This record gives C-alpha cells, sequence and structure tokens, in this order.
RNA sequence: CGUCGCUACUACCGAUUGGAUGGUUUAGUGAGGCCCUCGGAUCGGCCCCGCCGGGGUGCCCUGGCGGAGCGCUG
RNA sequence: CGCCGGGCAGCUUCCGGGAAACCAAAGUCUUUGGGUUCCGGGGGGAGUAUGGUUGCAAAGCUGAAACUUAAAGGAAUUGACGG
RNA sequence: UAGCGUAUAUUAAAGUUGCUGCAGUUAAAAAGCUCGUAGUUGGAUCUUGGGAGCGGGCGUCCCCGCCCUCUCGGCGGGGCCCGAAGCGUUUACUUUGAAAAAAUUAGAGUGUUCAAAGCAGGCCCGAGCCGCCUGGAUACCGCAGCUAGGAAUAAUGGAAUAGGA
RNA sequence: UACCUGGUUGAUCCUGCCAGUAGCAUAUGCUUGUCUCAAAGAUUAAGCCAUGCAUGUCUAAGUACGCACGGCCGGUACAGUGAAACUGCGAAUGGCUCAUUAAAUCAGUUAUGGUUCCUUUGGUCGCUCGCCACUUGGAUAACUGUGGUAAUUCUAGAGCUAAUACAUGCCGACGGGCGCUGACCCCCUUCGCGGGGGGGAUGCGUGCAUUUAUCAGUGGUGACUCUAGAUAACCUCGGGCCGAUCGCACGCCCCCCGUGGCGGCGACGACCCAUUCGAACGUCUGCCCUAUCAACUUUCGAUGGUAGUCGCCGUGCCUACCAUGGUGACCACGGGUGACGGGGAAUCAGGGUUCGAUUCCGGAGAGGGAGCCUGAGAAACGGCUACCACAUCCAAGGAAGGCAGCA
RNA sequence: AAUGUAGGUAAGGGAAGUCGGCAAGCCGGAUCCGUAACUUCGGGAUAAGGAUUGGCUCUAAGGGCUGGGUCGGUCGCGGCC
C-alpha cells in the first residue's frame, strides 16, 4: 500500500524532502532519506524501521517518543487495533494469610509500529514506557520474539 | 493544599537536626536556598543547638542581623538560611571558622578549622552544558553556577572554589582510586575510596567504596562527593576519619573513656 | 468553565467515575480563536505562571519560507483552500496549524528576480520597463557576470510553483499555532507535497 | 402429635393505578460569570488659527480670551 | 491342585483409628501438608417469605430475616415397660 | 483497692471459620450419576567423582584453591596485566547491597528523687575552670520496583520437511 | 503463661452451643486524700448560630508641605519623630472537620527527553551601531470644603499634591566588526579574447527572548526533533529585555584651568538561565462486603488512527474524518459501606482477628451546587457573582450574611 | 326578523351539565430517542412520555460506461508478428 492514505500530508517533520532538483541531482531515482535514531538501553534498531516507508510519529524508532522509565513484557492478545494492540501480563500475587499465591493479570494497550511486521497472537513482546499516546497507552512495542514458533507446516 | 507551604512540623523536621520533641510544635523551616531542606542546616538550630552561643530564635536573630555571620565570604541575615555542606561559616568576633561536615553517624558536626583551609572551599559539579555564543558553563552541586570552565572538567567532578572570588582553582576528577565521602543514604558520612563504578542505562548508577579499614560498602553515584586526589582529602576530615564503627565496638570504646576519665 | 480534566471520561473498563473533587483552576479551557482573515487583531490572555498567550483572532499577513531557495518573507494571505481537519475550517476560512492556504507571491518572485536575473511569472515582458530593464542588464563588469552566469544553470523551478506564479499566487502550509502565538508563519508547498495537496482540492472540487 | 377455641408477640400476602423521605437522571425553562461580534454615555491629543500677538526680522519664537478643525485621532 | 491380574464380597486380627457402635478402611492425624471437587457451623422459624430462573401443570434450582429457644441431638450402660 | 460494679463494640478463650489447624457412615454435613471448560495439580531423565597449599585440625576435618569468551590488557606491535563488548534461554526461588520521613514498636546509653517519661547529661572548680568530656545509637519496615552472588527445586525454550551449529 | 470451668443424662462417653473468664474503649453508677503525665462535641446533626477575637505589615535605604509634635539657628527644597494615605508584600500558610470518595484517594517505585514555578541563592544586565538626558508627561490618594441615605468597612461633586504607582523616552558604550549588495580601481597567464586574486565608494540587516523554514555537525545523555553554531526572515499598540529609582560615609583629577570629569559600600530592580520550595498529570504493584449484581462501554467518546482546537505541557481534553474497537468467572459492570488513605492501635505461642474521625504525611470541604477577579500559586469562601435552603436589620425604598477557626 | 337546518368562534372556570362526557373538542404525518404491568412469550406497542420539522446557501456519502501499451524492427501518416 501507499502510505499517503490521510487526508494531510503523511511525512517525517525532521526530513527536507524539496532539496532543489537540479542539474547535478541526477533525477531520477534518488531515494528519500529515511529519519532513524537508537531508542538506547541495548535494542536495536531494525531494519524495516531503517529503510521501510512507513510513517508513523509514534514509533519508537521513527517517531518523536522517547523510551524511558520502565521496560516490561508481555504476551499478544490481540492485534484488532489500528497500529496498536493489547497485551496480557500474568503475574503471582502474595497472600500473606495463606502462604500461598494468586494468580492474577493485566492487559496493557501498547503501540505496534508497523516496524514489526510478522507480529502473531501469543508472541512474546518487549515494551518500553512512553509519554502517553493515548487515553489508555503509555507503551510501546521495542521488541518482538516468536513462541515456539519460526515455522509455518 | 493551594499553594507553596511555609511550616515544618518539630516531628516531621529531618532526622540529622536532632530536635527534640517536647520544645516545641515547629521547626524551623528554612527558606529556599543553595541547599535542599533535607540535607540542610539552618543556621538558627547551628548557633542555637550545635553551638548554643543562642538560647532562643530571638537571640540568634539578635546574633545574625549584628552582622557577625559570614557563610561563604558573604554576610547572611536570614535566621533560617540553609547552610548546607561543606560551607564554610565564619565569625570574624569570635575569631573560628567552621566547615559544615556529616559525621560517621550522618549528621553534621562542629568541626572546626584553620582560617587559611577555610579560604578555599570544595563544589560537586551538577551539570555541564554550553550556553549563548557557545559559552561553557558549570552548575555545582550548590545553586552555584561559573562560565568559562576547564574543559577537562566533566559531570560530578570535584573543583576548588576559593572564596571571594568565586573561581576555580583546582579540580578533582571522578575516577577509580580516589577519596570520596557519601552524602546521602545509609551511608551517609563515610570517608573511603572509590573502587568500583557499575553504570545501569536508564537507572542509577552504583559506586563501590573501600574504606581505610577495609569495610566495602557501595551507593548511589549521586550521593557521592570525591574530596582527595587517591587518598590523601583535600580538606580537614572530622574526628573519626569518617569511618563508621559498629555499636559493638563502639561500646567497648565508650567504656575504655569512663575508665580512663574515672 | 471548560475542564480539561481527565476523570469527567469513563474508565478504561467502561466503568463511570466519580470524582473527588470540583472543577480545579489548573485543569481549565478557553473558548478557541477561530482566527480569521481582515485587519489584524490579536487579544492577550494571561496564563498559568503569568505568562501570555496571543489570541490571533484575524490575521491578514504571515512569515512564509520557500525552503528549496532558503528565502522567507513576510507576505499576505489571501484565503484558505483546503484543511485537513475540518472542511467548515475552509469554508468560514479559519486559519489553524495545518490549513493550506493561498499566500502572495510578490515578495518571492522580487527576491528571484533580484537573484538570479530571470523572469518569473510574466507573460510577454516590457510592462515594467522602469524596473525590469534595470534589473535584467544591470550593465554589470565581468566578475559580477561571472557571478550571475554561474548561477543561472540551477535556477530551475518546478513546472507547478511556475504555474502558481504566473497566476500571482502561491499555497503554502502554516506551521504556527495561531491563537497560541498570535501569527501565521508558515512554509511554501512544493513537490510531492505540493502534488498531493493539488490532487486533493481537485478532487474536491472539479 | 395435629386440628379447633381464647390471649399475647413477630414477621408475610393484600385492593388501595397506597403514602412519605432520599438519591440519580431525560426533557423544558433558565440566573450568573467568562469569551466573541457590536456598541459608544463620557474623558483626552493634534488639525489650534475669529485675534490681538510677533523675532531670528505682511515673513509669529509664543506668552492668553476666543470661536471651534465641526476633521484626524486615543 | 496351584500361580498372576482386575472385580463382588466374606471370616479373622491389640495394624491402626474412633465418642462408641464399628471400620483393613471410617488406617497410615497434635509424630497434624499426595492432588483435587462439593459441602457443615446449637435447636427451631425454614427449605419458609421475597426476588430470579426452569416447567403445560404439579413443581424443580437458587434462597433470607424478624422472632424464639438451653438445649436439641449421637453411641453405648443399667433399670422399667412391650397387645 | 483509690478504685470497683454495670451496659455495649471488639480481641483472646474459638482447633466453635481451622493456611498453620476443624469436620462431613450414625451427631449438622459427599451433589442421583457421568462427561466437561475455566481453576488447581501434574511421573522418571541432562555434572559425578577424581585435585594441590594455605585447609569448618593431605592433617585421607577440610577456612578452602575449583585441578565464559574476546578486546586498546593503561603497569600497528614486550612477559612487567587487568579494561571497552556479549552471555552458549527467559523466569520463579534464596542470599547480599542500595533506596526506603519522623513519631510510635523493639532496643543501646542516661539515678526523672523511682517509674510512666524525657533526650538529656557527666568531670573537676583547690575560685578564676578567664572551661573540659560526651550522647542524641541500632534493629524492623510486608508486597511491588532496583543491584550483585548461587543454581538444588519448579516452569519455559534450542537441531526433525533441518529453514541446524 | 501455647490454660480452661458450669449446663442436655438415672448415670457414662461425645457433638455442640449457652454461660462463665481476661484485656481495651465508649458510656454510666458508687466512691475518691497526695502527686507526675494526659484524651476531651468524632460516633446522632458536614445541623443551626447571638457576641467577642482569630491577618496584617516599615528599614538609613519607594512617596510626608497632617502641626500631631519638634531641633530651627534665622533666611533654609527636604533636621528629626511621625498619624493618615498611595505603593510593595502577605492574606493560596496555619487551624478545623471527615460529608463525598472503592484503582478513586493513598502507600512504596519510577518518569516529566511531556510542564510551570513567587521568593532565596548564583549567573546575566556598554555584547544591539539606531532643542529634556544635569532627569520627560498627566492623573489620583491622604488633605480642605459642600452633601445624600434610616442603615454598611456606602460614597458623589468640587479644589490641591507626590512616586520604585501610572505612562513616555533619549544620550553613552560607538571606534568599528560581520554578512549580503556591490560603483569602480589595482596587480595579474597577459595576448588578439578569456583571466586568478586584492581592494573597495554607495546601499540593507546585525544582541538576548519569540515564531517559522533551511544547512552543518562546541559540549551531553542509554536514548533528542538536546545544547551550542550558520542562513532567510518575523517579532503581536490590551505590543518582551536593553534601569528617568532610594540611602551611607565622603574623597581624587585638575593641564584644559576654576566647573566639570571621576569615584567606594549598599538597597531596590530586571528579559532570560540555573538552583531551592514545590506543584500537576503520568508508570508498576497493592483495598472491605455483595452474583437475590453476568455481561458492561459505545447515537450524547466508548477503544484506537490522522489532522487540528484548547491547556503550562503528554493524552478523546475537545472537534472533524475514519476504524470497531475496549473490559469481563484471574469477578468486569452494578450496588453497599455505620469507608477519607497511610504511618499506626488493641489482642498476643506461631499464624491471625478487629480498630485507625483523632495532633505526622497525603486528599477533600467550608450550608448545597455552580461561575469567576486578582495573583507565581485559589475554581479561595475570616474574596466576589448568581440560584436554592435558612436567616439579620428596615423609616418597607433598600441593605447585610456563612464558627467543619478560638471560646 | 324570530325559530330552525349545516358550519365556526368565545374571556375566566373546566363535566359543576346530563341517566350517561351525548355532542363537540383534544391527539394526529414523518425523523430521533424512549416505552410499564401483564402475557398463551407471539404480543401489549403508534404503550405511556419527550425533542425536531420552514426558507436559503453549501458540504459529504451512496453509481454506470469507455480506454490503460514498450515500440516505423515499417507501407496493409495505417494494418499481421
Ligand atoms: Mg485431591
Ligand atoms: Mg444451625
Ligand atoms: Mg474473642
Ligand atoms: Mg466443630
Ligand atoms: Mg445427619
Ligand atoms: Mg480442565
Ligand atoms: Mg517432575
Ligand atoms: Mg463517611
Ligand atoms: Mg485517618
Ligand atoms: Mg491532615
Ligand atoms: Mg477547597
Ligand atoms: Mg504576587
Ligand atoms: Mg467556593
Ligand atoms: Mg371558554
Ligand atoms: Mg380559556
Ligand atoms: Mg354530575
Ligand atoms: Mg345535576
Ligand atoms: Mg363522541
Ligand atoms: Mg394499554
Ligand atoms: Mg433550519
Amino acid at each position: 500500500a501507499d502510505i499517503q492514505t490521510e487526508r494531510a500530508y503523511q511525512k517525517q517533520p525532521t526530513i527536507f524532502q524539496n532539496k532543489k532538483r537540479v542539474l547535478l541531482g541526477e533525477t531520477g531515482k534518488e531515494k528519500l532519506p529515511r529519519y532513524y535514531k537508537n531508542i538506547g538501553l541495548g535494542f536495536k534498531t531494525p531494519k524495516e524501521a531503517i529503510e521501510g516507508t512507513y510513517i508513523d510519529k509514534k514509533c519508537p524508532f521513527t517517531g518523536n517518543v522517547s523510551i524511558r522509565g520502565r521496560i516490561l513484557s508481555g504476551v499478544v492478545t490481540k492485534m484488532k487495533m489500528q497500529r496498536t494492540i493489547v497485551i496480557r501480563r500474568d503475574y503471582l500475587h502474595y497472600i500473606r494469610k495463606y502462604n500461598r499465591f494468586e494468580k492474577r493479570h493485566k492487559n496493557m494497550s501498547v503501540h505496534l509500529s508497523p516496524c514489526f511486521r510478522d507480529v502473531q497472537i501469543g508472541d512474546i513482546v518487549t515494551v518500553g514506557e512512553c509519554r502517553p499516546l493515548s487515553k489508555t497507552v503509555r507503551f510501546n512495542v521495542l521488541k518482538v520474539t516468536k513462541a515456539a514458533g519460526t515455522k509455518k507446516q | 493544599a493551594r499553594g507553596p507551604k511555609k511550616h515544618l512540623k518539630r516531628v516531621a523536621a529531618p532526622k540529622h537536626w536532632m530536635l527534640d520533641k517536647l520544645t516545641g510544635v515547629f521547626a524551623p523551616r528554612p527558606s529556599t536556598g543553595p541547599h535542599k531542606l533535607r540535607e540542610c542546616l539552618p543556621l538558627i538550630i547551628f548557633l542555637r543547638n550545635r553551638l548554643k552561643y543562642a538560647l532562643t530564635g530571638d537571640e540568634v536573630k539578635k546574633i545574625c542581623m549584628q552582622r557577625f555571620i559570614k557563610i561563604d565570604g558573604k554576610v547572611r541575615t536570614d535566621i533560617t538560611y540553609p547552610a548546607g555542606f561543606m560551607d564554610v561559616i565564619s565569625i570574624d568576633k569570635t575569631g573560628e571558622n567552621f566547615r559544615l561536615i556529616y559525621d560517621t553517624k550522618g549528621r553534621f558536626a562542629v568541626h572546626r578549622i584553620t582560617p587559611e583551609e577555610a579560604k578555599y572551599k570544595l563544589c560537586k559539579v551538577r551539570k555541564i552544558f554550553v550556553g549563548t555564543k557557545g559559552i561553557p558553563h558549570l552548575v555545582t552541586h550548590d545553586a552555584r553556577t561559573i562560565r568559562y570552565p576547564d574543559p577537562l572538567i566533566k559531570v560530578n567532578d570535584t573543583i576548588q572554589i576559593d572564596l571571594e572570588t568565586g573561581k576555580i582553582t583546582d579540580f578533582i576528577k571522578f575516577d577509580t582510586g580516589n577519596l570520596c565521602m557519601v552524602t546521602g543514604g545509609a551511608n551517609l558520612g563515610r570517608i573511603g575510596v572509590i573502587t568500583n563504578r557499575e553504570r545501569h542505562p536508564g537507572s542509577f548508577d552504583v559506586v563501590h567504596v573501600k574504606d581505610a579499614n577495609g569495610n566495602s560498602f557501595a551507593t548511589r553515584l549521586s550521593n557521592i562527593f570525591v574530596i582527595g586526589k587517591g587518598n590523601k582529602p583535600w580538606i580537614s576530615l572530622p574526628r573519626g576519619k569518617g569511618i563508621r564503627l559498629t555499636i559493638a565496638e563502639e561500646r567497648d570504646k565508650r567504656l575504655a573513656a569512663k575508665q580512663s576519665s574515672g | 468553565g471548560i475542564s480539561r480534566d481527565n476523570w469527567h471520561k469513563r474508565r478504561k473498563t467502561g466503568g463511570k467515575r466519580k470524582p473527588y473533587h470540583k472543577k480545579r483552576k489548573y485543569e481549565l479551557g478557553r473558548p478557541a480563536a477561530n482566527t480569521k482573515i481582515g485587519p489584524r487583531r490579536i487579544h492577550t490572555v494571561r496564563v498559568r505562571g503569568g505568562n501570555k498567550k496571543y489570541r490571533a483572532l484575524r490575521l491578514d499577513v504571515g512569515n512564509f519560507s520557500w525552503g528549496s531557495e532558503c528565502c522567507t518573507r513576510k507576505t499576505r494571505i489571501i484565503d484558505v483552500v483546503y484543511n485537513a481537519s475540518n472542511n467548515e475550517l475552509v469554508r468560514t476560512k479559519t486559519l489553524v496549524k495545518n490549513c493550506i492556504v493561498l499566500i502572495d507571491s510578490t515578495p518571492y518572485r522580487q527576491w528571484y528576480e533580484s537573484h538570479y536575473a530571470l523572469p518569473l511569472g510574466r507573460k510577454k515582458g516590457a510592462k515594467l520597463t522602469p524596473e525590469e530593464e534595470e534589473i535584467l542588464n544591470k550593465k554589470r563588469s565581468k566578475k559580477i557576470q561571472k557571478k550571475y552566469d554561474e548561477r543561472k544553470k540551477n535556477a530551475k523551478i518546478s513546472s507547478l510553483l511556475e504555474e502558481q506564479f504566473q497566476q500571482g499566487k502561491l499555497l503554502a502550509c502554516i506551521a504556527s499555532r495561531p491563537g497560541q502565538c498570535g501569527r501565521a508563519d508558515g512554509y511554501v508547498l512544493e513537490g510531492k507535497e505540493l502534488e498531493f495537496y493539488l490532487r486533493k482540492i481537485k478532487a474536491r472540487k472539479g
């Protein structure tokens, strides 16, 4: 699909596109430069984020978001929203009186950048805390790992 | 609250102030200044409880208003001025100088110093940024900022600020093997040598320090003030040399003192 | 008054939240500026911390930058032609942060001849003889001609911008926020963005 | 052990489209504040200039009455 | 005539348990923890009232409270009594 | 005993709410029976013993030494050494350290005349002491979050159309 | 101190509850000599309140022509003490109470690289080339005088007078530099052309802050669309800064001369930055009872996307256009609470069970709602406006209220 | 003119008229909400109740037909591979 599906022109604000097409610029074909950054904390930016064409202002690598605070992880539950998914974190809550634990869970809506294309329900996603992206979204998917997959039958 | 608070309850006061319970309901409530109110020593309690020069807040107010209290080379008439860490307190009428340093028990001790040592003061740089016209700047652990420092000075190093000028004479790099002092947390007031620094990106860096006796502890990076080049301090250390000794070897020290005095 | 609180909204689960306090001042909202086009009118509102905000109620000039030519001029805004958010903003000619407008290309043309010495926007010439005759020749020396003829080669303007200059009106996108800063700065649309907005306008009408 | 008969007490059903007091809301009306577009009771400046005046010499340096320029303006 | 496995049981036993009757399970429990489900909290009021739900109906499931009461019960022993 | 009675809420008694730790044939109690999803719980199995000297005394006790790789070793080219990078899973667990307001709790010191308390105080003064010595500790602070050791137990993965190292 | 006893029977072992027993915490009854601490209108009524007080403030260093006093030392702007008043600051803290409030408040943790911040402290304040400066203008207080009303901390008219109030506005640094524009000129390969550079007359902008757009990559983070540079321009008449301020001792230069220029210590002040006090919304985990509450949310924002508006800022906070999502037996949603949360308190083998209105921290509220002005900070109530409920005075025309502050 | 027959209006009250609301009156279409007891579970139901409705100037959304060639390597300014 083409990236211009919105009413406004989708573009990366940092990159200037109209760099004075002149004789010394052999047009065509000049590829548009891509803005990207490493997000720190040892996470490597994916090659799809490096050399894709998608526009996402909330992408951790090609958007205006900084990853700071808590780095945690979850399991993909549903992928029904636009550019964002819901994940389930499973934890054990300790009840002192019975010296036993209690299986609990919480659902978190996290933003999924288009640089992660092969994301399926059940995968393990490492997410990082960012500024509030929506009413219920405060985390970005920084890493995706398959759940006993890496092959299709 | 609809605005800032300007009262401090007596029991909610910082523990290291050593204020009792029955004397009042309120605490000094130090004014805003170079140091946070959690780790500052206001002049009212410094001159009323640590030195006993004053019996009341009115008496310490009289002493302050007669302009005898010089802090860092400047006369301060504020009764509740937050003194803070290693600011030189100078009284020229009685002719002594004080350096405000934590003891082994994490409390500000009455440390007396010579005038020639009091003429200088150590500071821990808290940030280094370049401002307009490309002018480097330097903000210390006080609110003190200076322009045009040595470019070799990096973040959380120590600088020697000579008073009455405010300029830099020398500096100590934060390096492994340098004498430091813990300025916060449980190990508050312990003198030792920087032995290791583990750094956690996105979080607090933890530095491991071994003292003279070999008791190795650790603390967060923000709670460290380098005070010497390698092992020789650049200031006068208080009694006990910042060597925290446990209650087991404190009790027999007390007993030996009682035996010697009796 | 108008409140920007989060507690009046339903919970993520859909449950209804009950407020634990009345409306506070710091969570206030103010009526929209709704900047129109006309003689300059700017009101001042005091904001949190005693600082200042400018409600541009009406504006007619704006500082727009070419970008490709790096020429930035204070020109006149004629009207609004497209708005991504609402069509009603175009109809009421409301200047907002991302609406695209028609601006006078006279200063950009003046810079173009004063810098490159090429007829931009002209049809047949010989219509401004006391000025254009000077600005074409200048009877300048060998070195100055060596500067100008060297600058000739990269004096190429896209055909879309050329058509706009012939019409006398460029179309440019605002970048500032009127009603927050009180001004209507922006940048001249050109390139793929220009083609995208041209196609949007033509699909809207015609 | 149960019915029946008498006396207490406690609840239940029950016509009465029962009654009372709270709470939450639809709708209608809607004070007041704030914002926007007008509005202009008044208060000022310049153009004052019916004039005596006037000095570098009818050509005013202006020291006041005065009409009012019946405009430009805040 | 024997052996093995899975059953329905029986006799016997100071294994042990239990208030005992009895039970090789109702044992391996103050020397208390193999996994897990349901479920009781003095007797009545009461499986009642009300609400919900199922049913053609009869009724089934879920299910109180006010109030009342010092016992109601279990197993055994001795006696009395037995159409 | 200058205090004692009564009413009421609550705690212990109550192993009569039972996680520790109750019961369910007959006392009140296991669904008529079976299947069955959530929930809970899940068999065995992958490193053990051989080493040297300090050694819970090889004193055949054993403080204990154990007989990961690769990058400039900061004492473009030395053995005189220790720093830049990753962990040949991810966790739970355990230990350590940091950071965790004070008061209260425990608890160190201190003859408040004793004590509940308080955070004070004590030494000489021969009278000149034109003043000396101190204290205002320490512990705990669940759960969650952070850091560094251990790897038994428990879960979870790696190479099977090899799309493996 | 890891504890039991009486009561079902003719009698016995049990189950089982009833009663006894001990503590603390409210009330109450009786009694009460000393002394040291010490809770105290929370429970019902966050019900209603007379009266009185509870927030005002001046240094040498903003403005004194009050006679209200007073040195005069006597020919003088102002000695000095100073009421009143303007100005500045504070009144947003403290104190009270616990009604609301069930992932809400709150506790621990963490972030603001997503914000603002009075004051204090430290930077910065000749960085800008641009007919009063030996100091500009008007008004108003206090004050005199004339009144109105029954009333109030109500005020009108008239006449004066000041500023660190309110406005206006230079000089100085200042000599220039820099970047574009470049008249022309000179040296040049010289040669018949091109030439490679040097100057430069005349013009236009130069500093910090703001708002855009573009380029390059002095310091810093784990990670900037950071900081600092360079360019093109902006820079809002309800419009940023670039001192028309006040005390204290008083001295230096005198060629030019002879009245001018220099001076120290402060105070006040500032655009901006830092710091301090914070504040605000965020991240993770954690709360009692209830299913005779099992499906909720979503037209009228519910979950997300894009672009905006608004806000101090991030965000459905709101709007437009799209998508159809989001939460639930791991208890959603609804309801109850005689629920403010926590630090903590009672009881005490261990484990627990109850209680925390109450002096510390945090939150909320000021009869019930709601809306605002000022200010850095309030949706303030010992501030205002309106409605409702109570309620005071009244000459009936009006006027004035808020004890969950101390009594 | 009366009285009638058919049709209207009427202040304030609102069935007090009458055997009796007889007669008249009220309501009424459409759109958006929202709808109870009871029930043979189909209904009740247009329940009840409330809001909107003109003119003018626009803005969106909901369709159908055709054609998309890389070319003279060529002659049936055009045709086969
Ligand atoms: Mg089991
Ligand atoms: Mg029972
Ligand atoms: Mg009890
Ligand atoms: Mg029992
Ligand atoms: Mg039974
Ligand atoms: Mg199952
Ligand atoms: Mg196993
Ligand atoms: Mg309550
Ligand atoms: Mg409380
Ligand atoms: Mg409080
Ligand atoms: Mg309030
Ligand atoms: Mg203020
Ligand atoms: Mg209020
Ligand atoms: Mg009528
Ligand atoms: Mg009528
Ligand atoms: Mg009748
Ligand atoms: Mg009648
Ligand atoms: Mg009819
Ligand atoms: Mg009906
Ligand atoms: Mg209409």
